[PDB]
RNA sequence: AAUAGGCGGCCGUCGAGGGCUCGGGUAGAAGACCCGGUUGAUAGGGCGGGGAUGUAAGCGGGAAGGGUCAACCGACCCGCUUAGUCCGCCGCCCCUAAUCGCCCGAG
RNA sequence: CCGACACAGGUGCCCCUGGGUGAGAAGCCUAAGGCGUGUCGGGGGAAACCCGGCCGAGGGAACUCGGCAAACUGGCCCCGUAACUUCGGGAGAAGGGGUGCCUGCGGGUGCGUAACCCGCAGGUCGCAGUGACUAGGGGGGCCCGACUGUUUAAUAAAAA
RNA sequence: GUAAGGUCCGGUGGAGCCGCCGGUAUCGCGGAUCCUGCCGGGAGUAGCAGCGUAGUCGGGUGAGAAUCCCGACCGCCGGAG
RNA sequence: ACCGAUAGCGAACUAGUACCGUGAGGGAAAGCUGAAAAGCACCCCGGGAGGGGGGUGAAAAGAGCCUGAAACCGGGCGGCG
């Protein structure tokens, strides 16, 4: 797994959702897929996606998101409000 | 009658419902004198084509012709049970059955993953994936005592038939771990001889080469590919409505007359298409391979697996059969074969024909 | 509050379309606090708008 | 035509406006008389026996 | 509405609460109450939390037209009435507080009676073709609950 | 199939056997069905095989000419280059996720 | 604003409109200005079927009351153009050839190597050069009414 | 009591009501595609598509945010929005 | 010896009022806490609406207020299933 503090590289395969959605929703579907993938793989209760990676996803318009996206994930523990410990992931380009 | 045409579709395959089980059943068996297991099971691998010198009767006899073939991989079956049938009031009834006790498994492809040694599988561990409730504290003494009781009933004469219960071994070809359990009838005219055959083969492995004969006809049983819900145009092949029709074109025009005041069961309708239990007759067995290789002239052997592997399927590693033509089912589907139950009067000789070319080029 | 009056007045003062007015995303509190045209001009001078 | 699209042309000068005499919005503006009390057409009020409107005013019907 | 349909309420051993004129579906309220009946208070609260989080379908036995089935045994039509679950959860918290104030152990509270009723309807209209105005109404719901400290 | 069946096994008089949840399709409108779930190659990632197009960007040279017949500009062509790009196909490697957990259940 | 409505109609499109391509206030792209309120969202190889589009081998109207729908042609330059005729026309009849980019010259008006337009030679790439957008299918008989125009607002646009 | 109907008991209600004789009447309800009011099944269903398919990521206010506000990205109209 | 709030004038009341049609003109629905507001002080919870205690009153008759039927809907109980 990933403990708080270190960073990892992931290769999100955005291509897996291109054909299950209409052509004009592919970009938001890819953003949602990236969020789900990062949360699942980092075991993070929350995910914070950088505007830079969002713009990378939206570069070629709403219809042509990149097939593969290489992202940098950094995990931290907040333990806020006393409701157990919440894991927050931060996603950045490359 | 004004204009007449044959009905759309066949009523002999109704209801067109999903198959009861994904493992095909065999309702009838061929009548034979040779004491052998009547059929075999395997997994669909793919299709290719060959060029051979035709030998069956016809104009193209002794000439080089093109023939498509379906390759199906057939890892050996494990004979692990024997079942006895008596005659009931309305039909055959199961008098009893007996299965061998647990034994170590010597063909499990275990790999030494870092940490812990090799798993050391044994039978009753792959079988519990299908049965899920197997005998506890089962020993050879009680197994032999049960076998003796079954033999004693056979001698008394209340047993009218005997069948062999076998299980597949997908783990050998690394397709899956859950096995599939079936029972096969045996040829011959003496229940005692059939029982002795099964007893000799109890707990052992059986290969296609020991049961099936190259060049003979077979019947193939499987569950066809699934297509989901389909409209009448594709399900029954009805005629499209006129292009000026403003209420659709892929639908039946009238679903019945005024009287009877009901919709008849013979009117084409939408519903499940595919994933049906079907049987195809008179499929010739071209060749039986071994270890994924085919011997052609005793000097050159070629690997049946095409370059890049079979599409949607792995690499053939065990014994396989090359059936002439097409077979129902999808890739990796379990397919059963039995000796032809209805062969023609004139049939090809029982021997491998002369093969001049085998297509092993990339199929994807 | 909804930054509508401030945006409209800033556009009027600067003589440009409202879509061409830029408000500092990290001084929303100050922009909302400004209520008069004098305050809006002061913010423009400071560079918040 | 003759239906919904026709009623969109009711943005011209209203046919009737308020009447200085009877206070009702019945003063034909283009012709110059009241369709209720006759203002601008006669000195005396427009009153008819087949009409109950002028009795409704004083609850005398 | 103020009165309850419970007969033998005992102020020494029982607590009660209600909500009136709730703007939710009375049908779904009835369906959820049918399932909540007879459960412990904590179990009912967890049930409602699962329904709100969409981790657990509510079966439909009376009002289930054109409703698809759900995975698992017993389904059969089911759905997730989030709004009804939220309102009923608030009512259950209120009754829990009433019991605690009376001095009843919250861990032994069993929902002995729970019911839903159709309250006043707020009328409205919507325009339709051919110059026709058609009813467009809201149906409000009353909820009543009384819990008992079991022993 | 109201004569609502036969057989081997497992459990009960705590408990076999399941459902939800997890990774995917030999399946699919909801349900249902099939394979996998650390007794692991189910999906992703890496590498290798096989494919579809058709030789990338960059650099070097030529080019009908023009230019002070100089510097430079120039459609296009040739070499590095079966290249570059991509893969809803296959093989090997536990590097990541198949986890934690919840509820029926005969008596 | 009127139409019962925060109505895809009508009133008011009543007056006005940067850049490229281009004959153009056409189509397409874009600056200014405006909007994300022609206001319910989420899921999915998640089907059948229905509406709106793109392509379909071989044949080419065998379909049908009837080529209904779709399809062919399509801009511009050059050559060439029938019966008939009221001599005006028919006529863009019909039919045929060309069209890109690049390197240099010649010409018209012009003070000009400003701006607009018109030809010429050579080299070169693609299946395709009005490459997208824009953008006629054609011909031959018969009946009726000379033509432009008007008509049953809400099933008849016609020979009336 | 054949009956139209009468009377009695238990409960709610809080100020009027009846037996008999003799008269009077807007004097007796199942229907009139009857009139007025209220409520049912259809149904948690259709509709919230078609003529311009537009949202996403960080931050903010707030009990509560797909729908409100600011920044970036991506889009629509651009002889009309 | 008239009716007693779907009756009686259309109007028992902010009724020839609201509202409909360009206009002539057409034209509704809607009465009642209690003897006295004594119209619920204080406490717990909820964002709030409200809920539960506790008070007032002969009686909540609690302003959504005299009595409170039928149709319809939710629950409990007895019988069938
Ligand atoms: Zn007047």
């Amino acid at each position: 797994a990933i403990k708080a503090g270190e960073e990892v590289i992931f290769t999100v395969p955005i291509k897996k959702i291109k054909k299950i959605v209409p052509r004009w929703k592919r970009a938001p579907r890819a953003v949602k897929f990236v969020r789900e993938f990062v949360a699942r793989h980092a075991k993070a209760q929350e995910v914070i996606i950088d505007p830079k990676v969002n713009e990378k996803i939206w570069e070629r318009g709403i219809e042509k998101p990149p097939s593969k996206l290489r992202v940098k994930v950094k995990v931290e523990e907040e333990k806020r409000e006393g409701e157990e410990t919440v894991r927050i992931a931060y996603v950045t380009l490359a | 009658g004004k204009v007449h045409r044959p009905r759309r579709g066949s009523l002999g395959f109704s209801p067109r419902k999903r198959a009861k089980s994904i493992v095909p059943r065999i309702r009838s068996w061929p009548k034979e004198t040779e004491v052998r297991m009547l059929g075999f099971a395997g997994y669909k691998a793919g299709m290719t084509h060959i060029l051979m010198i035709d030998d069956e009767p016809g104009l193209t006899n002794g000439k080089e012709i093109f023939m498509p073939v379906t390759i199906i991989e057939t890892p050996p079956l494990r004979v692990f049970g024997i079942r006895a049938y008596r005659m009931g009031y309305l039909g055959l009834e199961t008098a009893t059955e007996v299965i061998v006790p647990d034994f170590p498994l010597d063909n499990y492809p275990a790999k030494e993953r870092k940490g812990k040694p090799k798993p050391k599988m044994t039978f009753y561990k792959l079988l519990e994936r299908r049965i899920a409730t197997l005998p506890k504290n089962y020993t050879q003494e009680m197994f032999e005592q049960k076998l003796g009781q079954l033999e004693d009933m056979i001698k008394e004469g209340e047993i009218v038939d005997v069948r062999a219960i076998v299980a597949t071994q997908p783990w050998v070809i690394k397709l899956k771990k859950k096995p599939e359990v079936m029972e096969y009838a045996i040829g011959g005219t003496s229940v005692e001889e059939k029982f002795n055959y099964i007893k000799e083969k109890l707990g052992k492995e059986l290969r296609v080469g020991e049961v099936l004969k190259e060049g003979e006809l077979l019947d193939v049983i499987a569950v066809t590919k699934g297509k989901g819900t389909q409209g009448p145009v594709k399900r029954w092949g009805i005629k499209l409505r006129a292009h000026k029709d403003s209420k659709g074109r892929r639908k039946v025009g009238s679903i019945g007359p005024w009287h009877p005041a009901r919709v008849m069961w013979t009117v084409p309708m939408a519903g499940q298409m595919g994933f049906h239990h079907r049987t195809e007759l008179n499929k010739r067995l071209i060749a039986i391979g071994e270890n994924g290789k085919l011997k052609l002239d005793e000097n050159t052997e070629i690997e049946i697996t095409p370059k890049g592997g079979f599409p949607h399927y792995g690499i053939v590693r065990s014994d396989f059969m090359m059936i002439a033509g097409s077979v129902p089912g999808a890739i990796k589907r379990i397919i059963r074969v039995r000796p032809a139950i209805r062969p023609p009067k004139k049939k090809p000789p029982v021997q491998r024909p002369q093969i001049t070319y085998v297509s092993v080029e990339s199929k994807q | 509050n909804t930054l509508k009056m401030q945006r409209r007045i800033a556009a009027e003062i600067l003589k440009c379309g409202e879509n061409r007015i830029w408000i500092d995303p990290e001084r929303i509190d100050d922009v909302a606090s400004a209520i008069t045209r004098e305050d809006i001009k002061r913010l423009i001078k400071e560079g918040v708008i | 035509g003759s239906g919904t699209a026709t009623f969109g042309k009711r943005n011209s000068t209203p046919t009737h406006i308020r009447c200085r005499r009877c206070g009702r919005v019945s003063y034909n503006v283009k012709k110059g008389y009241c369709a209720a009390c006759g203002f601008g057409r006669s000195r005396r009020l427009r009153k008819y026996r087949w009409s109950k409107k002028w009795k409704k005013k004083k609850n005398a019907h | 509405r103020f009165g309850y349909s419970f007969q033998n309420f005992d102020p020494k051993r029982m607590a009660r609460a209600s909500a009136r004129d709730l703007r939710i579906s009375p049908k779904l309220a009835v369906e959820v109450c049918r399932e909540l009946r007879g459960m412990m208070l904590n179990d009912a609260l967890r049930y409602l939390d699962d329904v709100i989080a969409l981790k657990r379908p509510v079966p439909l036995k009376r009002y289930n037209d054109s409703q698809g089935h759900k995975p698992g045994k017993g389904f059969g039509p089911g759905r997730y009435p989030v709004k009804v679950a939220k309102a009923i959860k608030k009512v259950l918290l209120n009754v829990k507080n009433n019991a605690v104030q009376k001095g009843l152990d919250p861990d032994k509270l069993k929902i002995i009676h729970i019911a839903a009723h159709k309250g006043p309807v707020l009328r409205g209209w919507y325009p339709r073709a051919f110059g026709r105005a058609t009813p467009f109404n809201e149906q409000t719901t009353h909820i009543e609950v009384v819990v008992e400290e079991i022993r």
